[PDB]
C-alpha cells in the first residue's frame, strides 16, 4: 500500500551503487570515492557522469504541499537530502572529468529559483561549483552565504581596524 | 480564456462533443506532434469525482506507470479542462523519459546528409554506429601512436542543433558547433585537443611502464591519480595537472608510520630540486633519493581487503570477515556494515538471525548469520 | 533610577495575553511559539523576581492583580517549566508571594494555593494510571522511579530511530515524521537534561532517506547554541551532522570564532587555537562543502577589512588544526587539495603545505626563495591554466603561517646582499594589486633601508630618531613591521625599544597591530621550539605593558 520503491531504482547499477554509499551520513562522499575506485577496478573502468546527469534532471511526479498538488520534480530534488549534499561535493572533487552540459542543467536546479523553501545548502553548492566552472561571476551579490551571515560579519569587520593591504581595486 | 468556453478550444481543438449537455467528449489529445484516441464520459452533472475514461492501448502502454497518478487527479480535479492540462504535461514528461521508443527522423536531410559527412571524413575512422543510428563513435592517432576515441549523440535533428560529444579526456572539451560545421570540424577540434594534451599521456605512459603502478587498474585516460608502489609496504599517490604535468604534483605517502616520516621529511627538505624539464620518475627519484622496483609482484599485486562499504580495516576490534559466495566478486565486508546495507533493501528478508540479500557489488545472493 | 515600572508593566500585558494564548501546549503551534519566546520569559522572571525580592506581599498592589494567573498558566506549561532555570524562578517568585503570619482569609487562600500550584510542580502523577498503581503496591514513590523511567523511554525511542533509519526503502512499519518532528520540538526546552542527550543525539545521526527536512530550525538553533557554550557535550559524528544538514548553524558557528578575535580575545593566539581545538571546526572542516563555507566567510571578512592582522593570524592557526586533522583521519581515500583549495595551481600549495618544523632552519631560505618564484610566476604570467588572479595566490599564501611570517627574520640574517626575490615575496605579502612599476619602487626603498638597520646594527647601540629618520606613504605598515623584527632580532635591541614603540604607537589601532605582531611572533617562536631567550623575554614584556594602553 504505503511501500515507496527507492528512486535510484530503475538506474544503472553502479550509479545505484554510488547513490546507496553517498546516503550514509557525513562519510557519504569519502565513500563516494571508495566507490570510483572500486570501478575503475571492475571490468568498466569508466564511469557514465553523462548518463547519471541526465537521470538526475529527469522529472517525475510527485504530489506534496497540500493533500491534492501534482508537481514535476527532477531527481536531484527526489533522492534523500544526505545523497544531495554529498553529490554536490562529491562533484567538486571531480568537476574536471565532467561534462559542462549536463553540470549547467544540474546547478539550474540547484538554483532552485523561484520556489518557497529552498535548500541553502544545495544552492550554495551551486555557487561554488558555477565559481569554479568561471561562468557564474554572475554580476550579482551571488555568494554562497547568507544575506543574514554577511550582513552580521560586516557588523563585526566594521569594529576593526582596517589593513595597510589594497586587495578591493577602485 | 477564464471560462472553460473557449479556453477548452483553444487548449484541447481535437476534443468534439458529441452530445448537447456537454458531458461526451471524444476525439484526440496532443502531445509533441502525436495524437491519441481518448473518451471522456462525465456523469448527468459536472463531477470528476466519478467518470469514464477510456484510451487506446497506445495511450494505455504509454500512461503505464501513471495510472495511480491519473486516478487520483480524477477524483482531487476540479474542472475537466484542467485534468486536460494535466494529462497532456503527464504525456510529454512519459514521452521525454521514453524517447528511446517514440521517435522518427527526417530522412530526406539526415540519413543520406551523414554518409555524406561519414565519406568526406573517410570510413577507416568510424569504429561504431548504433541501430537507431542515434549513437556513433569515431577514433584518431597521436603522433606517439595512441588511440584516441570520441562518442556522439545525435537527435533526430543533427545539423539543426549540436550533437552531445563524450570524450575521456581529462581537461573539460569544448567544441564551437555551428549548424554549418560537421563531423569534420569536430574531429579537426578533436585531434586539436590531442595535440594539446600529448605531455600529459607521455607523463603518465612513462609511468605506467617503469613502476608497479597499484591501484587503478588498466587506468582510462581520464584518471590524473597514479598509487605507485616502491620497497614493501609503502606507497606514493601522486595526482598530476593536465596544463602543467611537469610542475611538481600534489603527493603523499602510505603505509608504515615509522616508515613514511624519514620519506616526508626528506620530500619536505629537497622539494625545491624539482625542475620541470626532466621527467617526473627522473625529478622523483633524485628528490627521494631512491630507485623503484619493477612488478616485485606481478600476480599478487594487491586485492583490496577493506570493507567495501566504509573502506577501513579494524571498525571497532572487527576485521573483513563476511565475504561474497561468488569467483567474480570476492569482496569482503565488516558484519555490521553488511547489517546496515542490507536491512535497507526491498529484496532482502529476516529469518530469525539470518539475512538473505544482494552482494552490493556484484548483485547476487550473500548470507548474514548474527 | 528612572522607570522602575513602565516597560516591565507592559512586557506583563504581553506575557499574559502571550500564555492564555498557549494553555498546556498541547498542539503544534503552542509548542513551536513557546519554544520562541521562552528565552524571554526567563528574562523577564528574572527581573520580575529581583522586584518582587526587594519588597513583600500582601502590601503592596503593584502587579498582584493577576501575578496568580501568570504564574499558573507559566507552571501549567511544560514546555516553560523544562526549559534552564524557569522552574528555578517560578519556584522563586512563588516564595515571595507567601506570607509568615496570614491576617485576611484571601492570604490564607493565597497560601494554600500556593502549595497547591508547587506540589503540581515537583509531586503530581499525571501519568499513566496503572503505572502508579503498581508501584505505589510494590511501596516505590515517584522520585525512586522516575529517572530510570525517563531513561528508558529516551533509549526506547532512541533504538526507534535507529532502526526506522537502518529500514531505509523496506516493507515494514515507518516511525510517522509527525512523531520526529514533535520528539524535535521536546528536546528544545531540556537540552541541558544529561538525561536526553542520547535522544538529541539519535535525532541528529538519524537523518533517514526524506528529501525535505523533518526537524525545524528551532532544534538546530538551540543545539548549536548549547554546543557554543558547552552546555551538551555531544561527539564530533553529530555535530558535523549538524552543519550538514543546517547551514545557517555553521554560518553561526563561524561568526562565534569571530567575536572571540575581534572582541574577547583580541591577540591572545592561544586562547584562539585552545577555542579552534575544542570546537569541532577542523575535524568537520574534512568535509570540504564545510571548508569551502568557511573560507568564504575569511575571504568576506579579508576584503571587508582591508587584510586585518588579525584574521590572518586566525585563518593560520584555523588551517595549523585543519592540517593536523586532515592527516590523522583522511588516510584511504582523502580528497585532493584542489577540493580544498580550488583557486590555485596544486604545486603552491603542495610546497606551502610542508612545515618548517622538518625543515633545519638554516635550509629555510632555499625554500622560501622557491614559493617566491612559484608566486611571481603565477601572478606576472598571468596564462590560461593557472590561478585566477594575484588575490588569489595571496589569499592561499596567507593561510600557511610560518613561511609567510619568516620572511623578514631571514632579510634580516641576510640584510647585506638581501635576495631580490624574498623583496618581491615581502613586497607581495603587504601588498597584491600594485603593479611591477610599484613593486620595484617598494623593493627598493626596503633594501635602502635594510642598509641603513645593517649598518646600524653593526655600529653601537644607538638611539631611536636615527630609527624614525627611515620610518618617516604606501609603505608604513611593511617599514613597521620590518624595524619591530629588526627590535627583536638585534642584540642592540632591549635598550631602545619602548622609545620607538611609544613613538610609533600615535593612536590605538596601532597599539593592536604592534600586540598582534607580537603575540603572533611569540606563537610562532614557541611553535617552531626556536627561540633567543632575550627575545621572548622583551617581547612578552612589552606586549605586557602595551595592553594595559591598548
Ligand atoms: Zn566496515
Ligand atoms: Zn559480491
Amino acid at each position: 500500500e504505503g511501500v515507496e520503491p527507492a528512486p535510484w531504482a530503475q538506474l544503472e547499477a553502479p550509479a545505484r551503487l554510488l547513490l546507496q554509499a553517498l546516503q550514509a551520513g557525513p562519510e557519504g562522499a569519502r565513500r563516494g570515492l571508495g566507490v570510483l575506485r572500486a570501478l575503475g577496478s571492475r571490468g568498466w573502468e569508466p564511469f557514465d557522469w553523462g548518463r547519471l546527469l541526465e537521470a538526475l534532471c529527469r522529472e517525475e511526479p510527485v504530489v506534496q504541499g497540500p493533500d491534492g498538488r501534482l508537481e514535476l520534480k527532477p531527481l536531484l530534488l527526489r533522492l534523500p537530502r544526505i545523497c544531495q549534499r554529498n553529490l554536490m561535493s562529491l562533484l567538486m572533487a571531480v568537476r574536471p572529468s565532467l561534462p559542462e552540459s549536463g553540470l549547467l542543467s544540474v546547478l539550474q536546479i540547484a538554483q532552485q529559483d523561484l520556489a518557497p523553501d529552498p535548500d541553502a545548502w544545495l544552492r550554495a553548492l551551486g555557487e561554488l561549483l558555477r565559481r569554479d566552472l568561471g561562468v557564474g561571476t554572475s554580476m550579482e551579490g551571488a555568494s554562497p552565504l547568507s544575506e543574514r551571515c554577511q550582513r552580521q560579519l560586516q557588523s563585526l569587520c566594521r569594529g576593526l581596524g582596517l589593513g595597510g593591504r589594497r586587495l578591493k581595486s577602485p | 480564456m477564464a471560462v472553460t468556453e473557449a479556453s477548452l478550444l483553444r487548449q484541447c481543438p481535437l476534443l468534439l462533443p458529441q452530445n448537447r449537455s456537454k458531458t461526451v467528449y471524444e476525439g484526440f489529445i496532443s502531445a509533441q506532434g502525436r495524437d491519441f484516441h481518448l473518451r471522456i464520459v462525465l456523469p448527468e452533472d459536472l463531477q470528476l469525482k466519478n467518470a469514464r475514461l477510456l484510451c487506446s492501448w497506445q495511450l494505455r502502454t504509454i500512461l503505464s506507470g501513471y495510472h495511480r497518478i491519473v486516478q487520483q487527479r480524477m477524483q482531487h480535479s476540479p474542472d475537466l479542462m484542467s485534468f486536460m492540462m494535466e494529462l497532456k504535461m503527464l504525456l510529454e514528461v512519459a514521452l521525454k523519459n521514453r524517447q528511446e521508443l517514440y521517435a522518427l527522423p527526417p530522412p530526406p536531410q539526415f540519413y543520406s546528409s551523414l554518409i555524406e559527412e561519414i565519406g568526406t571524413l573517410g570510413w577507416d575512422k568510424l569504429v561504431y554506429a548504433d541501430t537507431c543510428f542515434s549513437t556513433i563513435k569515431l577514433k584518431a592517432e597521436d603522433a606517439s601512436g595512441r588511440e584516441h576515441l570520441i562518442t556522439l549523440k545525435l537527435k533526430a535533428k543533427y545539423p539543426a542543433e549540436s550533437p552531445d560529444y563524450f570524450v575521456d579526456f581529462p581537461v573539460p572539451f569544448c567544441a564551437s558547433w555551428t549548424p554549418q560545421s560537421s563531423l569534420i570540424s569536430i574531429y579537426s577540434q578533436f585531434l586539436a585537443a590531442i595535440e594539446s594534451l600529448k605531455a600529459f599521456w607521455d607523463v603518465m605512459d612513462e609511468i605506467d611502464e617503469k613502476t608497479w603502478v597499484l591501484e587503478p587498474e588498466k587506468p582510462p585516460r581520464s584518471a590524473t591519480a597514479r598509487r605507485i608502489a616502491l620497497g614493501n609496504n609503502v606507497s606514493i599517490n601522486i595526482e598530476v595537472d593536465p596544463r602543467h604535468p611537469t610542475m611538481l604534483p600534489e603527493c603523499f605517502f602510505l603505509g608504515a608510520d615509522h616508515v613514511v616520516k624519514p620519506l616526508g621529511i626528506k620530500l619536505s627538505r629537497n622539494i625545491h630540486l624539482w625542475d620541470p624539464e626532466n621527467s617526473v620518475l627522473q625529478n622523483l627519484k633524485d628528490v627521494l633519493e631512491i630507485d623503484f622496483p619493477a612488478r616485485a609482484i606481478l600476480e599478487k599485486s594487491d586485492f583490496t581487503m577493506d570493507c567495501g562499504i566504509c573502506y577501513a580495516y579494524q571498525l571497532d576490534g572487527t576485521i573483513p570477515d563476511q565475504v561474497c559466495d561468488n569467483s567474480q566478486c570476492g569482496q569482503p565486508f565488516h558484519q555490521i556494515c553488511l547489517y546496515e546495507w542490507l536491512r535497507g533493501l526491498l529484496t532482502s528478508r529476516q529469518s530469525f538471525n539470518i539475512i538473505f540479500g544482494e552482494c552490493p557489488y556484484c548483485s547476487k545472493p550473500i548470507t548474514l548469520k548474527m | 533610577m528612572a522607570q522602575d515600572s513602565v516597560d516591565l508593566s507592559c512586557d506583563y500585558q504581553f506575557w499574559m495575553q502571550k500564555l492564555s494564548v498557549w494553555d498546556q501546549a498541547s498542539t503544534l503551534e503552542t509548542q513551536q511559539d513557546t519554544c520562541l519566546h521562552v528565552a524571554q520569559f526567563q528574562e523577564f522572571l528574572r527581573k520580575m523576581y529581583e522586584a518582587l525580592k526587594e519588597m513583600d506581599s500582601n502590601t503592596v498592589i503593584e502587579r498582584f492583580p493577576t501575578i496568580g494567573q501568570l504564574l499558573a498558566k507559566a507552571c501549567w506549561n511544560p514546555f516553560i517549566l523544562a526549559y534552564d532555570e524557569s522552574q528555578k524562578i517560578l519556584i522563586w517568585c512563588l516564595c515571595c508571594l507567601i506570607n509568615k503570619e496570614p491576617q485576611n482569609s484571601g492570604q490564607s487562600k493565597l497560601n494554600s494555593w500556593i502549595q497547591g500550584v508547587l506540589s503540581h510542580i515537583l509531586s503530581a502523577l499525571r501519568f499513566d494510571k496503572e503505572v502508579a498503581l503498581f508501584t505505589q503496591g510494590l511501596g516505590y514513590a515517584p522520585i525512586d522511579y522516575y529517572p530510570g523511567l525517563l531513561k528508558n523511554m529516551v533509549l526506547s525511542l532512541a533504538s526507534e530511530l535507529r532502526e526506522n533509519h537502518l529500514n531505509g526503502f523496506n516493507t515494514q512499519r515507518r516511525m510517522a515524521p509527525e512523531r520526529v518532528a514533535s520528539l524535535s520540538r521536546v528536546c528544545v526546552p531540556l537540552i541541558t537534561l544529561t538525561d536526553v542527550d542520547p535522544l538529541v543525539e539519535a535525532l541528529l545521526i538519524c537523518h533517514g532517506r526524506e528529501p525535505q527536512e523533518i526537524l525545524q530550525p528551532e532544534f538546530f538553533e538551540a543545539v548549536n547554541e548549547a554546543i557554543l557554550l558547552k552546555k551538551i557535550s555531544l561527539p564530533m559524528s553529530a555535530v558535523v551532522c549538524l552543519w550538514l544538514r543546517h547551514l545557517p548553524s555553521l554560518e553561526k558557528a563561524m561568526l562565534h570564532l569571530f567575536e572571540k578575535l575581534i572582541s574577547s580575545e583580541r591577540n591572545c593566539l592561544r586562547r584562539i587555537e585552545c577555542f579552534i581545538k575544542d570546537s569541532s571546526l577542523p575535524q568537520a572542516a574534512c568535509h570540504p562543502a564545510i571548508f569551502r563555507v568557511v573560507d568564504e566567510m575569511f575571504r568576506c571578512a579579508l576584503l571587508e577589512t582591508d587584510g586585518a592582522l588579525e584574521i590572518i593570524a586566525t585563518i593560520q592557526v584555523f588551517t595549523q588544526c585543519f592540517v593536523e586533522a586532515l592527516e590523522k583521519a583522511s588516510k584511504q581515500l582523502r580528497f585532493a587539495l584542489k577540493t580544498y583549495f580550488p583557486y590555485t595551481s596544486p604545486s603552491l600549495a603542495m610546497v606551502l603545505l610542508q612545515d618548517p618544523q622538518d625543515i633545519p632552519r638554516g635550509h629555510w631560505l632555499q625554500t622560501l626563495k622557491h614559493i617566491s618564484e612559484l608566486l611571481r610566476e603565477a601572478v606576472e604570467d598571468q596564462t590560461h591554466g593557472s590561478c585566477g588572479g594575484p588575490f588569489e595566490s595571496w589569499f592561499l599564501f596567507i593561510h600557511f603561517g610560518g613561511w609567510a611570517e619568516m620572511v623578514a627574520e631571514q632579510l634580516l640574517m641576510s640584510a647585506a646582499e638581501p635576495p631580490t626575490a624574498l623583496l618581491w615575496l615581502l613586497a607581495f605579502y603587504y601588498g597584491p594589486r600594485d603593479g611591477r612599476q610599484q613593486r620595484a619602487q617598494t623593493m627598493v626603498q626596503v633594501k635602502a633601508v635594510l642598509g641603513h638597520l645593517l649598518a646600524m646594527s653593526r655600529s653601537s647601540s644607538l638611539s631611536a630618531q636615527d630609527l624614525q629618520t627611515v620610518a618617516g606613504a604606501p609603505a608604513q605598515q611593511l617599514i613597521r613591521h620590518l624595524l619591530l623584527n629588526f627590535l627583536l632580532w638585534a642584540p642592540g635591541g632591549h635598550t631602545i625599544a619602548w622609545d620607538v614603540i611609544t613613538l610609533m604607537a600615535h593612536t590605538a589601532e596601532i597599539t593592536h597591530e604592534i600586540i598582534g605582531f607580537l603575540d603572533q611572533t611569540l606563537y610562532r617562536w614557541n611553535r617552531l621550539g626556536i627561540e633567543s631567550p632575550r627575545s621572548e623575554k622583551l617581547a612578552r614584556e612589552l606586549l605586557k605593558e602595551l595592553r594595559t594602553q591598548v
